[PDB]
């Protein structure tokens, strides 16, 4: 039931994800080292981690079918408002539910609830973020559904500042129909609808997590001693 | 504001 257009969209997104995600986490060696034990000892390391992730999300977004047809202003708008959500989505690949942490190779590069707190964030964000990672991990998504959810997350028409909302909607509709057909090719009803309904609910939870992170990022970045430890890309992308 | 680093990463 998967068309040739839908099969090509899936192959491109999987190719894009494989090019923009290194499961070896070798590039973590070049970040500023993590300090677990002034009080925000994990801010430098996690700032480089987010800065690195933003670059990967931009590269992945550029390879989404139809993304380049947008104007530069719309590409910037979609990426500024979705980068935080895609980072939380793509981080699920390293999330393990043994200790509720992101395991990326070593114990140096294994981050838990305390590690996020050593970056300036309260549990008003960390607790819903952990709940999100568990509920997302329990969905047991294929890599095809994972990459389609990331592309649908990026190409959203209801982002503030979007110029050609109809064009963004038309691109998202093709990615959504590709996702709905893939779920039907793998799961009979009514489980197919229940899976797709939970996936869209995760996109709604991302908007809530986006608002909470933005609230705390503004509080942290307003302090010059904290924004001094950020990266130029983070200040440009997360700053508005 | 302008986003020169974002634009450079967007080819
Ligand atoms: C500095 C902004 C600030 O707000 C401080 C002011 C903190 O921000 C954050 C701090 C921690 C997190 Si996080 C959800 C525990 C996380 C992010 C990225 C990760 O990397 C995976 C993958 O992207 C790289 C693999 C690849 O591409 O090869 C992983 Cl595992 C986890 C998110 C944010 Cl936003």
């Amino acid at each position: 039931k998967l068309s040739e257009e839908q099969q090509h969209i899936i192959a491109i997104l999987l190719d894009a994800h494989h090019k923009t995600y290194d499961p070896t986490y070798a590039d973590f060696r070049d970040f500023r080292p993590p300090v677990r034990m002034s009080p925000l000892s994990m801010l430098p390391h996690l700032a480089d981690l987010v800065s690195y992730s933003i670059q990967k999300v931009i590269g992945f977004a550029k390879m989404i079918p139809g993304f380049r047809d947008l104007t530069s202003d719309d590409q910037i708008v979609l990426l500024k408002s979705s980068a935080i959500e895609v980072i939380m989505l793509r981080s699920n690949q390293s999330f393990t539910m043994d200790d509720m942490s992101w395991d990326c190779g070593s114990q140096d590069y294994k981050y838990d609830v305390t590690d996020v707190s050593k970056a300036g964030h309260t549990l008003e964000l960390i607790e819903p973020l952990i709940k999100f990672q568990v509920g997302l991990k329990k969905l047991n998504l294929h890599e095809e559904e994972h990459v389609l959810l990331m592309a649908i997350c990026i190409v959203s028409p209801d982002r503030p500042g979007v110029q050609d909302a109809k064009l963004v909607e038309a691109i998202q509709d093709r990615l959504s129909n590709t996702l709905q057909t893939y779920i039907r090719c793998r799961h009979p009803p009514p489980g197919s609808h229940q899976l797709y309904a939970k996936m869209i609910q995760k996109l709604a939870d991302l908007r809530s997590l986006n608002e909470e992170h933005s609230k705390q990022y503004r509080s942290l970045s307003f302090q010059p001693e904290n924004s001094m430890k950020l990266t130029p890309l983070v200040l440009e992308v997360f700053g508005n | 504001k302008n986003h020169p680093m974002l634009m450079n990463l967007l080819k």
